[PDB]
């Protein structure tokens, strides 16, 4: 498990790429419209991803008491922001008139700050809390997953089935890439860490394959979020 | 019909007195130099007098 | 522009009474409103203020807790409800409109007023002479002093000169120590050094006979002067 | 650090801001359409059914959505400048008289100019091929042939995707689809993905035109949302 | 019939007179003067009230109050120092293209695709801004209006014609009909005796307000003139066009004196304004930015780059303290 | 607290 730990480095490498990417976004959107709601969610996602990646990088280089709480808090904030981005996409496709015309021009923030508060509440609770907190969490991760996947699926059903003829390969590519990155890079870290914290499994497999790989995948998701959600757009 | 009005307008525009371009440029330079000190946007004023700072 | 006060009358001490002020001929909603009381044979004293909208309500310390000021914009009516009236509350209550924005002239219109008879950080405004007999055609000067400088850091000196002719409601003459109010002849001029101010009537006429009041609008207690009389 | 009369000015500005948010709600909820078309297009009848003076405003509702259509009726025969005022408008309703082959090339040049306008790059055009009854009558009568003005019609055939559900004559279908293709050719030729054209076949008296506009505007809003989320 | 060749001969002789005037060029004379250097203006204020694109703004003569017009149908009168909204005037027609603050400050003019110049009284006893009058008679959109007095307003229109209106009577006191394209901008001379108007015919005409005739015509531009602004002394004026260049013309010399263009600038000019001394020529562009040129040397002295959309309008205060720039991003920025 | 927790598992 010393070679296997080579990842503690790979994760560190993919961390920066991601830290640099997230900083760019933060800026660019600190001066960009930040008007497009997607961008008040991608700005919040960039902040959460930047802080999570910083926590991850310091943890990897740690090879401390504040590292895990902040890292987790950022992880869950970023996951909730991804779920909110997906569920808005779905709402903007299902109710385009409502999204463009009647949607409060603040719900972006009301939602981003509310999700920040939810992540903070979860982190504080788990700090205070025998501990089913962990199983509530895992349930929260499953809820975020079902929300994101269901919103993306509903959006696809609306677009595909819809009697419309328009270039749609970009829509399919973006939606499936988003769902896959969230499902196979974002969620696994939290899900495994909280699940196999009570479900007994062999130490070697868990740490070497189910924990380090999950950590690297979570860092990859945080790094690919800036590219997946913002940069593709700019360099359309 | 409009040809006569156009011709009369041209004739009126042609008879105006002429001024050298050198003299006009000198006058513009003299005005800018005279009022250069009184131009806040040209020479920034101290922030105390600037009502926007 | 019409401000008609109603209500009032004779009230037993400790009782309650709702003065009303019907406003017509102007955008009542966009105007802040004041109640300004004038005790019999005494000077003006500010009572209450309700801003445009309904935020920023103010009262004089003499009425805080007892008087409540409200407004119903749809009916264009201002209200002053009095809870436990006192002998000191006997006065003619004037309804004053005041719109606040850059270059505006607040206190520019006063209602006819309604009579009501009952059976230390404030800026003190001092007027040198309570009475100044003078003849038409002469240039007369009325003086005012403020315990605190009324010159704000923004360059405005918040001194207002009002003229109350006999049997009439006060009229705004000057509103920032220099700005002549609309409809006021050029005869009236205002000046001041930041703490002492002077209102000059160059060519006094019979229509200029009355009591001249100074007012500060620096801080909202809105203290008036005692009033300098002019007689011929 | 603000005087009493500044705080009140700031409160007035806050009230104006609240009114401006109220107005922003309406401005956002209302979809703005620019009605363009030649004198023979029949756009006047379209607006009448939907229901100097430089610009005419029409209001209508579809499915609780508010539409404000603007017909620029009194201007010079030049739009290079005033058309710039209509960017971001939810759509340009461009009306063309299909039955008039003599001016069809002129209408195509006009549609080109509008479609290729640098300030209308993101604005979709709802193309109303108006006066379809007249087009069908002219085609069936046979006195005039589109070929005379558009030789490509001689070597043009209806696509297999044509859907003449009402049971129109094949010649009328071929003619109308050729005209629609003539406009869609320009539409596609240049700007693609930044703005779409929504052709429609409409008669002078059509009750479905408002519904057509609502559906095309819904699709335009959907496209804007898709672009906002990088889905298209 | 022969009048066409007569016009050709007259144009040739006018060009000959202009060439005889061209003994030198401003650039040659300005070479010796010291360069303005590099000017950096910062955004002191941002005015965020408008719902839609701002199409015009005009400074009050007090250099503090400012009227701006937006396609949301709403004139906003701003306190520039405090950013306070002094007034919000709802317009009858939302397609406003111009707005003017009366030099007295008692009125604001506006108008646009509705071929009407609406005069609004900012000084009513009722305490609300109301339409003083609706000057009708233009057969095209109102592109520019400027007060010459509380009763006299000059407007430019898409009817290729300007008009001086007596506001009290609501009638065109005089009309100016020399232009062959939409008149986009007009600028009053400091003494108010003359005004210059630029039109889509790429020409700028000087007009005598009293006589009602075009004294001079200038034709350097290759494209539509969208903006025109007199020099401070009134003996010269600058025009901005779709040609992506500005041009300084001299009335006395009766020709172009300088061209302000740059290879990297390809967008058209939407607005132009001089500084108090006239040494800086500020010009807004369709490139969501604005260029500060050295009016005497033609160098690009600086840039004001704080707008997310096209810079529609631009105005320097009478005292020259700041410059306001309105934009299609629905904001107005004051620069100093 | 279970015996098999391992270092990283013991969050605090």
């Amino acid at each position: 498990y010393k070679q296997t730990l080579s990842l503690t480095v790979l994760t560190c490498i993919v961390s920066l790429v991601g830290l640099t990417g997230n900083a760019v976004v933060l800026w660019l959107l600190g001066c960009r419209m930040r008007r497009n709601a997607f961008s008040i969610y991608i700005l919040n996602l960039a902040a959460a991803d930047f802080l999570f990646l910083s926590g991850r990088l310091i943890y990897s280089l740690l090879s401390s008491k504040i590292l895990y709480p902040v890292m987790m808090f950022s992880y869950f904030a970023g996951l909730s922001f991804l779920s909110a981005v997906s569920t808005e996409r779905c709402l903007s496709v299902l109710w385009p008139i409502w999204y463009r015309c009647h949607r409060p021009t603040h719900l972006s923030a009301v939602v981003c700050v509310l999700l920040w508060a939810l992540s903070l509440l979860r982190s504080i609770l788990e700090w205070m809390l025998c501990q089913t907190s962990d199983f509530i969490t895992v349930a929260w991760l499953i809820f975020l997953c079902v929300v994101l996947c269901g919103s993306s699926l509903v959006l696809l059903i609306r677009i595909l089935c819809g009697s419309r003829k328009i270039p749609l390969t970009r829509l399919y590519v973006t939606i499936l890439l988003t769902v896959l990155v969230f499902l196979l890079c974002g969620l696994p870290f939290g899900i495994q860490f909280f699940l196999f914290l009570w479900i007994h499994v062999d130490r070697e497999v868990l740490f070497c394959h189910v924990h380090l790989v999950s950590i690297f995948l979570s860092a990859l998701n945080s790094s690919a979020n800036p590219i997946i959600y913002f940069f593709v757009g700019s360099f359309r | 019909a409009q040809a006569r009005k156009l011709v009369e307008q041209l004739k009126m525009e042609a008879n105006i007195d002429r001024i050298k371009v050198s003299k006009a440029a000198a006058d513009l330079m003299a005005y800018c130099e005279a009022h250069a000190k009184e131009d806040p946007l040209l020479t920034p004023v101290p922030a105390s007098e600037n009502p926007f700072r | 522009v019409q401000l008609v006060e109603s209500g009032g009358g004779l009230v037993q001490p400790g009782g309650s009474r709702k003065l009303s002020c019907s406003a017509s001929g102007f955008a009542f909603s966009s105007f802040g409103m004041h109640w300004v009381r004038q005790a019999p044979e005494k000077g003006l004293e500010w009572v209450a203020y309700i801003s445009s909208g309904s935020g920023t309500i103010y009262y004089a310390d003499t009425v805080k807790g007892r008087f409540t000021i409200s407004r119903d914009d749809p009916k264009n009516t201002l209200f002053l409800q009095m809870t436990s009236l006192r002998s000191e509350d006997t006065a003619m209550y004037y309804c004053v409109r005041s719109i606040y924005y850059y270059g505006s002239s607040p206190f520019d219109f006063w209602g006819q007023g309604t009579t009501l008879t009952v059976s230390s950080a404030d800026i003190v405004m001092t007027q040198a002479t309570s009475s100044v007999p003078v003849t038409p055609g002469e240039s007369v000067s009325i003086s005012c002093r403020s315990s605190k400088s009324l010159l704000h850091s923004n360059g405005n000196t918040y001194l207002y000169w009002f003229l109350q002719r006999p049997g009439q409601s006060p009229q705004l003459l000057i509103y920032r120590m220099s700005n002549l109010a609309s409809g006021v002849p050029d005869r009236f001029s205002g000046s001041g050094s930041g703490t002492a101010f002077t209102l000059t009537i160059s060519r006094l006429e019979a229509e200029d006979v009355g009591v001249y009041y100074c007012m500060q609008h620096l801080e909202y207690p809105l203290t008036f002067g005692a009033g300098t009389k002019l007689e011929l | 650090t603000l005087s009493a009369e500044d705080k009140a000015a700031v409160e007035r500005s806050k009230m104006i801001e609240k009114q401006l948010q109220k107005d922003k709600q309406v401005y956002r909820r209302t979809l703005r359409l620019l009605l363009l078309g030649a004198d023979n297009s029949g756009k006047s009848t379209i607006v009448k059914q939907m229901r100097t003076s430089g610009i005419f405003e029409t209001k209508f509702q579809v499915d609780k959505v508010n539409f404000h259509m603007f017909d620029v009726g009194a201007q010079r025969d030049e739009r290079r400048k005033w058309i710039q005022c209509f960017n971001d408008v939810t759509a340009i309703i461009f009306v063309v008289d299909s039955s008039d082959y003599n001016r069809l090339q002129e209408a195509l040049n006009d549609f080109k100019s509008i479609w290729n306008n640098r300030w209308l790059r993101t604005i979709s055009v709802i193309l109303f091929l108006n006066k379809q009854d007249l087009l069908a009558e002219k085609v069936l009568a046979g006195k005039s042939k589109i070929e005379d003005y558009f030789p490509e019609f001689a070597r043009y055939t209806t696509p297999e995707d044509a859907t003449p559900e009402p049971g129109e004559d094949p010649r009328v279908t071929r003619a109308k689809y050729f005209i629609r293709k003539e406009f869609v050719d320009i539409s596609t030729a240049s700007g693609d993905g930044r703005h779409i054209c929504y052709p429609h076949f409409t008669c002078s008296v059509d009750t479905e035109n408002a519904r057509r506009i609502f559906n095309d505007c819904k699709d335009i809003i959907l496209q804007m949302n898709l672009r906002e989320y990088n889905l298209v | 019939d022969q009048l066409r060749q007569e016009a050709e001969q007259l144009k040739n002789q006018i060009r000959d007179a202009r060439k005889a005037c061209a003994d030198a060029t401003l650039s040659q004379i300005t070479n010796n003067i010291d360069p303005v250097g590099r000017i950096q203006m910062r955004t002191r204020r941002t005015l965020r009230g408008h719902l839609a694109k701002i199409y015009a703004m005009h400074w009050g003569t007090d250099s503090r109050l400012l009227v701006s017009a937006s396609q949301d149908g709403k004139l906003i009168i701003w306190d520039s120092y405090t950013t306070n909204k002094v007034h919000a005037i709802p317009l009858r027609s939302s397609w406003v293209m111009t707005c003017a603050y009366a030099p007295s400050g008692n009125y604001v003019a506006c108008g646009g695709l509705d071929n009407i110049c609406s005069i609004y009284n900012l000084k009513t006893r009722e305490g609300n801004v109301r339409v003083s009058r609706e000057l009708a008679g233009h057969t095209g959109y109102l592109s520019c209006c400027r007060f010459l007095d509380d009763n006299q307003i000059v407007t430019s229109s898409g009817d290729t014609t300007c008009a001086l209106w007596d506001i009290e009577t609501g009638q065109q006191t005089t009309t100016f009909t020399g232009h062959t394209g939409d008149v986009m901008s007009l600028s009053l001379a400091p003494d108010t005796r003359l005004f210059v108007s630029g039109a889509c015919d790429a020409s700028a005409k000087l007009w005598d307000v009293r006589e009602g005739m075009c004294r001079q015509t200038f034709t350097g531009h290759e494209s539509d003139i969208n903006a025109i602004c007199f020099f401070p002394n009134g003996n010269a004026f600058a025009t901005g066009s779709d040609d992506a260049t500005c041009r300084l013309f001299d009335l006395r010399a009766d020709q172009e004196l300088m061209t302000y263009s740059h290879d990297n600038i390809i967008c058209g000019i939407t607005s132009v304004s001089f500084s108090k001394s006239g040494r800086l020529l500020l010009a807004g562009y369709d490139d969501f930015n604005c260029n500060v040129w050295d009016a005497l040397k033609a160098d690009r002295a600086g840039v004001l780059a704080g707008h997310d959309n096209r810079v529609s309008c631009l105005g320097v205060t009478d005292d020259g303290m700041a410059v306001a720039t309105g934009s299609w991003d629905s904001f107005l920025k004051i620069w100093n | 607290r279970p015996e098999w927790w391992m270092d990283y598992q013991k969050r605090y």
